[PDB]
């Protein structure tokens, strides 16, 4: 299946959501590893 | 004279390593024949594998190349032996068995002369380990003779290959290829490369196997009934399925608890590691790749047994009804119905807890295993984290009730939906006859809100365990470290600590979801095993 | 499906820069791995979609053949069929078990080669942070999260 | 549907519970020899090392348990005087092994027991090397890249000679080196129901091939249309023109066996027609043309065919019409 | 009773009083070279090994002989250099006739015997290795093994195809490898009056194998039943079908030869059937079957036979009923 089902089942919901959702995970995830980058310093 | 016994044991692996070449490359440049011993001949070799293993480990902590030589031979003797048992697999012989015999002796003989002249005087262990599994080998082989021809009288009366998985086209043959691919599915490659091009179909696929039919599981179920019912009910089926299905459900629950406790050991070899830098280390490392895969490969081998056991059982328990559907009465249009449901949901709930029957014995050991390593790692600290990890499974079972519900009342409105559609979609040419059809998508869509306003409820409940999810996991590592160092004794974290909390606090998250959704399969199975109970005996 | 398929996605992403972040060497080790599983993608996206549809096939006629059985049930009992339906009822139970039978195999064999692959990477990554984090960089904070 | 043989000439019948009892016997070697030139080569070269590093193992071994290959001067003399480590007894051993005996190291006459090594060493490696050169030789008389190279055509025709109806196939050689005493076994087979109830999954049955005076056999030297009238006495005298293409199963193989000249060995060729194969009613391109001053044959126009206004009925009822007209 | 040939195929006559005059003479090498691969190796072994202690001790003798091996310092030059005992008298023996060569034991141009010794030594050696190659490799073209595979149905059946009687017996392959132009001598042999009262003890004739316009071959692919049918002109038609099965004495044989496609030598196979093996009146199961893509031959059905409701007489009275039905 192309990209271009996808890119009208997203393009339905329009750009107020798209970016709000794509950012917000990727600081998520950005996040999850930091706090983990930093108990790394923490230990020693 | 320690050099002189290590050649004289380098000797016999060049023997076979040498021998084999010729008849490998002859071999390399459709009937499976077994032998007695054969799975038992794999895990011994597999065991081998893991013991030369450790041997290398040996002699790299001693190094003086003729002092580990030996088990870089014996290593490439091995998969040697596997390749020839793999030849003679494919095509049986009375002579490659003498071959591979011989080597057996010699190496058993070698072994011999190493403990004694040890004994005179961590190497002990692992040459008895090898002593062990050479004389065991020896005695699969004298096995193979004595049942075989090798060395027996004229004729050997040899077991015509078995025609219940070689006989006329059969595609999927799970119970007859060699045991390493029984647990890695090798024979897919050939399947899933003719698959890329041509496309599947029921005449491109294979046909049972006589292991796995109707007619099979059917008889063992209807002879384990008969055999619970000429001594007399939900009880009596019950435990007529349970010694009908009987040594597949364990052997799987029994790989599944083994592979449960390597994988609670891996973090502890991690933490062994993290130690030995920051104050043995490759040993260690190689034996979690060891560990790694072979606990892997069991929780497949584990999960694959028992769906079989799983299907054999539906297709049983469906053709049982069946017959049953012959012999009622016309007495008993409803029914009709809950005869359909009692096949495609009853059914399916069935076998789906007969899938989830071994994770049920297995979280508990987990739980347990995981609970008392993390203590004996962070100490009194572990246990208050190792309360709110488990607090978060029953909470996820009360989310899980919560959406069933939601579930529930939106399928309604659903249905009625769908009836005020059937009739515009049939009334076509009348509906637009007069342009009455704005009137009926203004009910239309009045219906759509009501559904609309259910599914907020039910994603909402799907947020909360999403965030759950991924928020215990968290909150654990958080209220763990802070009420550990800031609160308790103060004591100096290693990195080996912490990390190896933060790898238990993962390998624990992952089986706590699944044990809620077990909770619930396992009691809307025993609901619909009695409803099959009270419709097979009406 | 899709915030799954999106917080597993991110997360492999992470996992792997975390990991290379610790070892820089060990990148340039994974990068090779990572490509076999672009093969393993296709051959198997090409069955299992297929198989898939396969089983819904043979779940359709079953049940609805059920049906038929129920309703004229005095026909098929006076006709003495009951031999031949039950003939074809064992057929389409094996049609239908052969399907969702190659497709639990197909999955098994997915599984175990991507964690196959996924041992191979945890290994190299362990050889890589023994002796390049301590031998040389002597930095004990790294290997702790490339590990785990 | 399925077919006899296939048309490159190998079977296609799978054979099914075979007794499979007697062939449990070791014809190990030939089975190799007869493999490709670059998988013997590997073979043999790999065959070689191995007896060679086996005894290199050994000679080292022996010499390191006798204590000569602790150095020291005096008081022994080494069984193989003038070795030093296992690279001195590797060239110890393929000296002596492929018979060129430098003769830098010497073995002793102290110790029986490398006496016994070297006597058991030469034995093994001459037998080594005879079973080795005369597996290679019987390699060297493959002359199946020559064989196999007769074509027939893709498809056969039928027409109407000398008012009776006839089958025309073209065959053919494609090297200079002619087939002696070629001759054709040209069969049919069929799913047969005998009047007495019997049913046979398949028969053959002998078409003849029509020659002079009589002969089962021909001469090739160019392409030559294999030419056969069938009667009422003929089996294939009795089916339709119309239900051959789509629905008939009927396989017409042709067996043609013969001698080669340079090697000597019969060698055949089998083809199979089927019933969607075979055509009506058309004519081969004559291929042979009076050159400058010889014959030429075009191969091009081999497999081509033009069309030709003759009657299409059975074979049955032309005959009818023959006694009618 | 007595039989002609053996099932297996082995002669079963026994010659009495031959001249054997003739059979006086020396074929000693092929014969031993023909053993078994155990046998004939340790007979070469053998060969090698007695050659080499011959010339050794020959040489221990002349070394012994010369006064060269008292250990003597000056007023002499060994014949060979560097000879003290008897084990290095044989290694020198082994050194020089398997051409290795080692030179740390010389032979000098000091005594022309030694010369002498080692120029018939070496061709002696040389004309044993040759023929030890030779046969050696005319050896290992044996693929008798796989020859002699084909098999016959146990027992024969008659019954009734076309309206007249046939006869029924099935042949068939048990490798991949084929046999080319296999024909049929199908024989009976019997204890004969001539009409001018001469007795013969046993009369081999004739009986043709019914194939198509002609041809004492066939083609042998799938197990195909030889189809013949017995005729007022054969000599089995005068037999009856209740005297057979007891006390008459019928030995019909088949001689099936053929050349086989890798070898090119043409083999055969012969087997008997006695008048208490054949049988009357059944009928063989159809071994072919339509499989998925292919056909299935079941070698299970093999010798399986079916009741068939055929009448039971004799072919002369067979034939009288069919000039009056
Ligand atoms: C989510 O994993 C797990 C992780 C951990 C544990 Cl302790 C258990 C499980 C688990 O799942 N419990 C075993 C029972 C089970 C059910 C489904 C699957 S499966 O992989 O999703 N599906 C298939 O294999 N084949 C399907 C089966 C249904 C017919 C169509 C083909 C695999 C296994
Ligand atoms: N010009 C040629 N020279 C030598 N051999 C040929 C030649 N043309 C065809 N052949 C071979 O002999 C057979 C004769 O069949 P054709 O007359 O070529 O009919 P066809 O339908 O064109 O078959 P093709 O060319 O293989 S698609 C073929 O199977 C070829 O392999
Ligand atoms: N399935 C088979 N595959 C290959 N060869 C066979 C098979 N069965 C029999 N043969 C051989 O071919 C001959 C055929 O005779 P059969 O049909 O087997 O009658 P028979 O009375 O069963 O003889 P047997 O099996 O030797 S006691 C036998 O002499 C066997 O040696």
């Amino acid at each position: 299946i192309p990209w271009r089902a996808c890119t009208k089942y997203l393009s339905s919901a329009g750009i107020l959501l798209l970016s709000l959702l794509v950012f917000s995970q990727l600081l998520k995830h950005m996040v999850l590893v930091a706090i983990d980058y930093w108990l790394a310093k923490w230990t020693d | 004279n320690g050099c002189f016994v290590d050649a004289l044991n380098v000797v016999p692996h060049v023997f076979l390593l040498f021998i084999t070449f010729p008849i490998l490359f002859i071999g390399w440049g459709s009937t499976w024949l077994h032998f007695p011993g054969h799975n038992l001949r794999w895990i011994l070799t597999f065991i081998l594998l893991f013991v030369l293993v450790c041997e290398i480990a040996e002699g790299i902590l001693s190094d003086h190349l003729h002092l580990y030589m030996p088990a870089g031979m014996a290593f490439m003797a091995a998969i040697t032996s596997v390749v020839y048992y793999h030849n003679i697999e494919t095509s049986n012989f009375p002579k490659l068995l003498i071959a591979l015999l011989i080597y057996w002796t010699l190496a058993f003989i070698t072994k011999t002369i190493k403990f004694v002249k040890f004994y005179d005087h961590l190497r002990f262990c692992l040459t008895g380990l090898l002593v062990i599994l050479y004389g065991m080998l020896l005695l699969v082989e004298v096995n193979v003779i004595r049942v075989r021809r090798y060395i027996f009288f004229k004729t050997p009366r040899e077991v015509k290959p078995p025609e219940d998985l070689q006989d006329l086209g059969v595609r999927f043959l799970q119970p007859f290829v060699n045991l390493l691919s029984k647990g890695t599915y090798w024979w897919m490659n050939a399947f899933i490369k003719t698959a890329h091009k041509k496309p599947i179909d029921l005449r491109a696929i294979g046909k049972l196997p006589i292991a796995m039919r109707a007619l099979t599981n059917y008889q063992r179920l209807c002879v384990a009934f008969d055999a619970q019912a000429r001594k007399d009910g939900a009880r009596a089926i019950w435990r007529a399925l349970c010694h009908a299905f009987g040594r597949r459900l364990i052997l799987s629950s029994t790989f599944r608890i083994l592979a449960d406790l390597l994988g609670f050991a891996g973090p502890l070899c991690i933490f062994g590691i993290v130690d030995h830098l920051g104050k043995n280390a490759y040993v260690l490392a190689v034996l979690l790749f060891l560990a790694l895969l072979l606990q892997r490969t069991f929780l497949q081998a584990s999960y694959y047994v028992a769906i079989e056991t799983g299907i054999n059982l539906r297709g049983a328990i469906q053709t049982k009804i069946y017959n049953k559907i012959m012999h009622l009465s016309t007495s008993n249009e409803m029914t009709a119905g809950q005869i359909c449901n009692l096949v495609a949901i009853d059914t399916n709930q069935l076998m789906w807890f007969f899938f989830l029957c071994p994770n049920l014995w297995a979280m508990p050991v987990q739980i347990i295993v995981g609970v008392i390593l993390l203590y004996y790692i962070l100490g009194v600290s572990a246990l208050i984290g190792a309360a709110v990890i488990i607090l978060l499974a029953p909470v996820q079972y009360f989310v899980a009730t919560k959406l069933s519900q939601a579930q529930r009342s939106t399928l309604e409105h659903s249905n009625e939906r769908l009836k005020q559609t059937n009739e515009m979609l049939r009334g076509m040419k009348l509906l637009k006859l007069y342009a009455w059809e704005s009137i009926f998508c203004s009910r239309v869509e009045v219906t759509r809100r009501k559904e609309m306003t259910s599914l907020r409820a039910f994603a909402v409940y799907t947020s909360i365990s999403i965030f759950m999810n991924t928020a215990i996991p968290i909150a654990a590592v958080l209220i763990t470290f802070v009420g550990h160092v800031s609160f308790f004794k103060e004591s100096d974290l290693s990195p080996s600590v912490a990390f190896a909390s933060l790898s238990l606090f993962h390998i624990l998250v992952t089986p706590l979801f699944l044990l809620s959704s077990v909770v619930r399969s396992t009691v809307k199975a025993l609901v619909s095993v009695q409803k099959l109970s009270e419709f097979l005996s009406s | 499906t899709l915030e799954c398929l999106s917080r597993s996605t991110l997360l492999c992403v992470s996992a792997l820069t975390v990991i290379s972040y610790v070892t820089p060497v060990f990148l340039v080790a994974l990068l090779p791995l990572a490509v076999v599983c672009y093969f393993i993608q296709k051959y198997f996206r090409v069955a299992s979609r297929d198989l898939q549809q396969l089983d819904d096939t043979t779940q359709l006629p079953l049940l609805s053949h059920f049906a038929e059985t129920v309703e004229g049930l005095t026909t098929i009992r006076a006709f003495r069929y009951e031999a031949r339906f039950q003939q074809k009822l064992l057929e389409y139970t094996d049609s239908n078990n052969i399907a969702s039978l190659f497709l639990t195999a197909a999955n098994r064999w997915l599984e175990v080669r991507m964690e196959y692959i996924g041992a191979c990477v945890v290994l190299i990554a362990a050889a890589t942070s023994i002796s390049n984090s301590l031998h040389r960089e002597l930095s004990a904070g790294l290997v702790g999260l490339g590990l785990t | 549907r399925a077919r006899f043989v296939s048309k490159k000439g190998n079977c296609n019948v799978a054979h099914k519970n075979i007794r499979e009892q007697g062939r449990f016997l070791q014809d190990v070697f030939t089975t190799l020899v007869d493999l490709k030139w670059p998988h013997t080569l590997l073979i043999f070269t790999m065959s070689f090392l191995c007896s060679w590093l086996l005894f290199a193992m050994v000679w080292w071994l022996i010499a390191f348990a006798h204590g000569d290959l602790a150095p020291g001067e005096g008081t022994n003399v080494p069984c193989v005087t003038s070795i030093h480590s296992f690279s001195s007894a590797f060239l110890f051993s393929i000296e002596v092994q492929v018979t060129i005996g430098f003769g830098g190291r010497m073995v002793t006459e102290e110790c029986p027991l490398a006496i016994l090594i070297l006597i058991v060493q030469n034995i093994v490696g001459l037998m080594i090397n005879a079973i080795m050169l005369g597996c290679i030789f019987m390699k060297t008389a493959q002359a199946h890249r020559r064989a196999e190279t007769l074509i027939f055509s893709k498809h056969a025709v039928i027409t109407l000679r000398h008012g009776r109806l006839c089958f025309m196939l073209r065959v053919g050689d494609l090297r200079k080196s002619m087939i002696i005493s070629a001759t054709i076994h040209m069969q049919v087979v069929r799913k047969t129901t005998s009047p007495e109830g019997e049913v046979v999954p398949l028969h053959q049955v002998d078409i003849p091939m029509e020659n002079g005076v009589g002969g089962n056999g021909i001469f090739l030297v160019a392409p030559l249309i294999i030419y056969h009238v069938i009667d009422s006495n003929s089996p294939l005298y009795d089916l339709a023109p119309s239900d051959l293409h789509h629905h008939q199963d009927l396989e017409i193989i042709v067996i043609l066996e013969g001698v080669v000249e340079t090697t000597g060995i019969t060698t055949q060729a089998r083809t199979s027609y089927l019933a969607d194969e075979i055509l009506w009613g058309q004519r081969f391109v004559p291929i042979v043309a009076e050159e400058d001053g010889r014959y030429s044959v075009d191969y091009s126009k081999f497999g081509n065919t033009i069309k030709v206004p003759t009657p299409l009925c059975t074979a049955r009822q032309l005959d009818e019409d023959r006694s009618l007209l």
